[PDB]
């Protein structure tokens, strides 16, 4: 409760952006009578009036793929092919798996790791980025318990403003720690040497 | 529209005072600079 | 009554001074340290190996003033190198002790 | 011109047409340039160094690269003249370049499948905004209607 | 302490904003030790020789140093000229903002 | 940078042939401080002359 | 892997450079270029940069913090910071 006290009073948010911050999960019940998270996320409107369903078995995340499921995705996390892709490998980077399935955590997952980048002002490819410079290379969405959850958000939020207040960008941070991985050398090498 | 129009009168009047304290800092940083041409002017005139 | 009187006028006078030099009160304080020194800097070990090479400075008074005046007159960045002539006169004729 | 020197064809406008979309291409690339014509000159020019230049993710320019297929063996500066028109117009339908070959075959057919033209459908509703989205609900509800 | 449209009578609570910081950057002289003597050994020509052959090439040095200087100074020029170039660009941004 | 190592010593060669002819080689004519890190070495061969 | 620049001098002179070892100086060169970047990216001085350059740790981000706060101390110390860090790289720099 206080963490979501914390999180609304920074980054400005609606208290239901902070808990889903906070590791709860979507609602298919709708609240004070509206449209629940779960339909006003996915179902508003059905897209070519198809109701999304949690049916199961069949969402696969490889973008050479032809799947209607995957369509509600793209538009729920207001992603684009690769970057959906992106996502789930931002949620778990040692499962190398390419479906999911079609659970409400995963995509309570998927949201999560969606709000980390539009939270923080960042696009998910500088958010895939930015955990590679961080402590958190190996991290689980589904493991994630209550405290290094917290230290995560608090490394993002130091980070972000940190490039903020030194103006420069999140590029060119990757540009400062990328490990070389070395090629054969240019031109002006063979003019160097 | 008109506030928000001289708000970024002013992000760009501070903008270029971080351009006018780039100049001052390359003409600080820089090799010919004042210093320079400093010691060579009094080591030539004590040699002269 | 009369020292605190002496003491406030004291302070009018001088901040009405340093407003009207267009000086800070931290400047005039740089104008009156007492040194207290210590080892010196690069630079001046710099300065030290140009006046040590070089010529001799001549053993003549007002010869003197005039060959080391252009390594001094180039170490503080003055203008001319008389002005950096008469500096060393001028601090030749009073300094603190 | 050191890249084109090389055979480089112009005197009709349909090689005028490639060598601005190169120009194009090599302007997006910028700063950059430089190692990626010394590469293109060699026969070292990769997917990944080129996305690097372009600011742009690997998995699109691969992409754009099976439009027109030469897809792995970037050694001509011909097969680059073919991506700033996929890219554009990736950009102004916010697709990726594989998510338009089905586009140009949907959209070309005269008789499509309903899967087929629901499975474009969808896929070109996914871009939009969500003030774009309501715009087309209210667009479309009275048409049902 | 509100009216009756519920709009305050109090003043409100101002707060007059701070101040611009003044920019402000490291500068430092540049420090460099000297380079000593090389060594010494007799040659073959006699000293009005070798004092010839030693002036040609000090005066070849003094060709080199001038022409240093020169390209040190075009760049530093060129260097800057660039940079007005880039926040001229980066200016032109704002103002068709 | 590496000129004026080659004309230091040339002026060496001198001192010696100097020091050689009239046999004074108590006193020192070429004397350090020609190179001064802080100017890069600007102005060395004048001081050398 | 990264050569040191005394080994880099004796691969530079060799009789023929092979196949191998002509790729380790080049990441040896965009090692450099990445610590060019690091400098220019936070405008460090000449005096920052030889303060540094005695053993600055840079290659993770809370060294880079490091690096960050450091290059804001010695901009608060402005046109003095000359004889400051003069006074680090000797063994006299006081609190006075």
């Amino acid at each position: 409760f206080t963490e979501t006290l914390l999180y609304r009073k920074r980054y400005g948010i609606d208290t239901e952006t902070a808990l889903m911050l906070c590791n709860a999960g979507i609602s298919r019940i709708s609240y004070d009578g509206q449209l629940s998270h779960f339909d006003r996320l996915f179902n508003n409107p059905p897209l070519n009036g198809v109701t999304y369903t949690l049916g199961g078995d069949d969402i696969l995340m490889e973008p050479d793929a032809g799947d209607p499921r995957r369509e509600v995705l793209k538009r729920a996390f207001r992603v684009d092919n690769t970057g959906l892709w992106q996502l789930l490998v931002i949620t778990n980077r040692e499962n190398k798996s390419k479906t999911i399935e079609n659970k409400t955590e995963k995509l309570r997952g998927l949201l999560f790791v969606r709000l980390l980048a539009d939270v923080h002002n960042l696009t998910v490819a500088q958010l895939d980025a930015l955990l590679q410079i961080s402590p958190y290379n190996s991290m689980n969405v589904y493991a994630l318990d209550g405290k290094t959850r917290q230290k995560m958000l608090s490394f993002l939020s130091r980070i972000t403003q940190w490039l903020n207040t030194q103006n420069i960008t999140v590029e060119q941070l990757m540009l400062l720690l990328d490990k070389i991985s070395p090629a054969a050398p240019t031109k002006e090498m063979q003019v160097l040497l | 529209v008109r506030r928000t129009a001289t708000e970024m009168q002013r992000e760009h009047m501070e903008i270029q005072q971080a351009q006018t304290q780039a100049q001052l800092e390359f003409l600080q940083r820089k090799f010919s600079n004042k210093a320079l041409y400093s010691w060579l002017r009094g080591r030539l005139a004590s040699i002269y | 009554g009369k020292t605190r009187q002496k003491m406030l006028s004291f302070l009018s006078r001088i901040t009405q001074w340093l407003n009207t030099q267009n000086i800070t009160v931290e400047q005039l304080m740089l104008l009156l340290d007492k040194i207290s020194p210590a080892a010196p800097t690069k630079e001046m070990q710099v300065l030290l190996d140009l006046l040590r090479n070089g010529g001799i400075d001549k053993t003549n008074t007002k010869t003197l003033y005039t060959t080391m005046a252009p390594v001094i007159t180039a170490a503080m960045q003055l203008d001319i190198t008389e002005s950096g002539e008469a500096l060393l006169r001028w601090l030749d004729n009073n300094h603190p002790a | 011109l050191q890249t084109l020197s090389q055979g480089a064809p112009a005197g009709t406008i349909t090689e005028l047409y490639n060598i601005s979309d190169f120009h194009n291409l090599i302007n997006r690339c910028g700063e950059q340039a430089g190692t990626v014509l010394d590469a293109l000159q060699s026969g070292t020019l990769t997917v990944k160094i080129l996305a690097q230049a372009l600011n742009l993710s690997e998995e699109v320019i691969t992409q754009a690269l099976t439009l027109a297929g030469q897809k792995p063996e970037l050694t001509t500066w011909a097969q680059l003249a073919v991506l700033p028109p996929r890219l554009d117009l990736a950009d102004t339908l916010h697709i990726t370049p594989k998510d338009i070959t089905t586009l140009l075959t949907v959209s070309e057919n005269v008789r499509p499948f309903y899967t087929d033209l629901s499975a474009l459908a969808g896929l070109l509703q996914a871009g939009l905004n969500e003030q774009q989205t309501k715009q087309l609900q209210n667009q479309s509800e009275p048409r049902r209607n | 302490n509100l009216s009756i449209d519920g709009q305050p009578l109090s003043l409100p609570v101002f707060a007059a904003p701070a101040d611009p910081a003044a920019l402000l950057s490291a500068a430092a002289a540049a420090s460099g030790g000297s380079k000593p003597l090389p060594s010494a050994d007799i040659p073959a020509m006699r000293f009005p020789q070798a004092l010839d052959s030693a002036r040609s090439l000090t005066g070849q040095l003094m060709q080199f140093g001038s022409t240093l200087l020169g390209l040190i100074e075009r760049r530093d020029a060129e260097a800057m000229s660039e940079l007005l170039q880039n926040q001229a660009g980066e200016l032109m941004l704002s103002s068709l903002r | 940078y590496r000129f004026y190592d080659l004309t230091a010593a040339r002026c060496m060669m001198a001192e010696k042939a100097y020091a050689w002819q009239t046999n004074d080689t108590a006193t020192r004519y070429i004397k350090s401080g020609a190179w001064q890190s802080n100017n890069a070495g600007l102005m060395a061969g004048e001081s050398l002359l | 892997g990264i050569l040191t620049t005394s080994e880099a001098r004796k691969l530079i002179i060799k009789k023929g450079q092979t196949a191998g070892d002509k790729e380790k100086l080049a990441a040896w060169c965009q090692a450099l270029a990445q610590r060019v970047l690091v400098i220019r990216t936070f405008t460090l001085s000449n005096a920052e940069l030889q303060t540094l350059s005695q053993g600055a740790p840079a290659g993770t981000i809370t060294e880079l913090y490091n690096i960050s706060d450091f290059h804001n101390l010695i901009n608060r110390c402005g046109e003095q910071a000359g004889t400051v860090l003069d006074a680090l790289q000797s063994g006299t720099l006081t609190v006075k």
